[PDB]
């Protein structure tokens, strides 16, 4: 059913999503139960300066080595079922704050749970059949920072025109601006 | 330690679950194996191999202009023409021929009349499928022929009296779960 | 009765078909005579899509009439 493979939060297009989920589920034996276990979080919608919004598709962090066994195949059935649509998988990673000299201690802060950390990680998340060879930070004079990301040269057909909507989904969720470029 | 046993019974769920849908998915089918397969048996009696094209449903555009640019001459092809393009074209050549356009506009399966003039912009303006006599129209208009093969039926070709060389193109419904793509066919 | 229909590609079809007809019947008599599958055609008379499950003439659909068969072909 579609609430199965919702997690928590209903609204209408995750519905629908999880409609072309089962869909995808019950067609294509090959990977028939390959898809099946794995349930998402949320669904956010992000609008970019070409025009064609962004599904965020918000997915629990155990799970995620199942999505990036079969991503390129379901993303590619994605962006076939919904027209003006990119579509990109990410993990919901918990934020913890950092602890004040006023607050009371709870426990250990792992270092995985850290801001910059979980950044790093959902910046590699954006890009998933590429690596990130290397990466910079352009301080410029007027105190801005540019984080400029170097992707690995090797099939990046699969994400050249998304880069636009990389760049507009990380701005809102960061509040940082990033530039991608490949090395050649 | 209560949470490595809860850990290891939802990952042995998980994989029991897994394998006993797998075993549904083995008993079950692939109409995607034997469209492929038919499909390459249809390229080696054509001696053509397909080529592949971009998802999202701008395909068919993009699959018929790479085929018209593979088929027609390099002074004849401009570097201007885009799938865009194209589809202002198909527009354009649909609002040449409104009472045509009409019948073609609506639909049994949409079960409504769509306005011509609707559906030409929502073919030149958006993202949605182009339509077969959308595409037929833009290749009588391009004078360039269309051949159409798909496995398990017979071929087809549009717009043979145009003066511009055939283009050869495949739209397999099998090949994608979703529903059908197309893709271009370059000599080989 | 011999009816006419004209194609997206150009060509037209002859059918040899019955005033009492279905319009399944007639998707398969195409079928049987050119190879387009049932699922990818869509039938019209006098500007006004044919429905399954309906026989022929409650249209006026008499004999050495014009239909049009529309191929639907939507990939993308």
């Amino acid at each position: 059913p579609q609430a199965k493979i919702l997690s928590q939060a209903p609204t209408e297009l995750e519905l629908q999503v999880a409609q072309a989920f089962v869909e995808l589920e019950n067609s294509s034996p090959e990977l028939k139960a390959e898809l099946r276990p794995l349930q998402f979080k949320s669904i956010r919608e992000i609008d970019v300066a070409g025009g064609k919004k962004a599904l965020a598709i918000f997915v629990p962090v155990p799970s995620l080595a199942g999505f990036h066994k079969v991503q390129t195949k379901l993303t590619r059935e994605l962006e076939k079922k919904f027209q003006d649509r990119h579509v990109i998988f990410l993990a919901e990673r918990r934020i913890l704050p950092k602890p004040s000299r006023t607050s009371r201690q709870v426990q250990k802060r792992p270092r995985s749970r850290t801001l910059t950390a979980v950044h790093d990680k959902i910046l590699e998340d954006l890009v998933f059949p590429t690596e990130i060879v290397g990466k910079r930070v352009r301080y410029l004079v007027g105190g801005n920072k540019i984080q400029k990301v170097l992707l690995d040269s090797k099939d990046v057909q699969q994400i050249d025109y998304k880069l636009e909507s990389f760049q507009a989904v990380y701005n809102k969720l960061t509040g940082k601006q990033i530039v991608f470029e490949i090395p050649s | 330690n209560r949470q490595k046993e809860r850990l290891a019974k939802r990952d042995a769920a998980i994989a029991k679950m897994k394998e006993e849908a797998a075993l549904e998915a083995s008993k079950q089918p692939d109409l995607k194996k034997m469209e492929q397969e038919s499909i390459d048996q249809l390229c080696e009696l054509k001696k053509l191999k397909q080529f592949d094209i971009q998802p999202d449903g701008h395909s068919l555009f993009a699959s018929i202009l790479d085929q018209l640019k593979l088929r027609h001459d390099p002074k004849k092809l401009d570097q201007d023409m885009d799938v865009m393009k194209l589809r202002w074209l198909s527009c354009n050549y649909v609002q040449e021929h409104r009472d045509d356009f009409i019948p073609y506009l609506f639909d049994e399966e949409t079960m409504k009349m769509k306005d011509i003039d609707e559906y030409t912009k929502e073919m030149e303006h958006t993202a949605q499928w182009g339509g077969e006599i959308e595409i037929l129209a833009l290749s009588h208009v391009f004078d360039c022929p269309i051949s159409i093969l798909m496995s398990g039926r017979p071929i087809q070709v549009y717009n043979e009296c145009g003066k511009n060389p055939e283009l050869k193109l495949v739209y397999y419904k099998h090949s994608y779960a979703l529903g059908e793509h197309y893709n271009s066919l370059h000599d080989s | 009765m011999q009816i006419f229909v004209k194609t997206l590609t150009g060509k037209t079809i002859t059918l040899e078909v019955e005033p009492s007809d279905t319009i399944e019947n007639v998707k398969a008599k195409i079928q049987d005579k050119e190879g387009i599958p049932p699922d990818q055609q869509r039938l019209i008379f006098a500007g006004k899509q044919l429905e399954d499950g309906r026989t022929l003439s409650d249209y006026n659909i008499q004999k050495e009439s014009t239909l049009h068969l529309v191929l639907r072909l939507r990939g993308g």
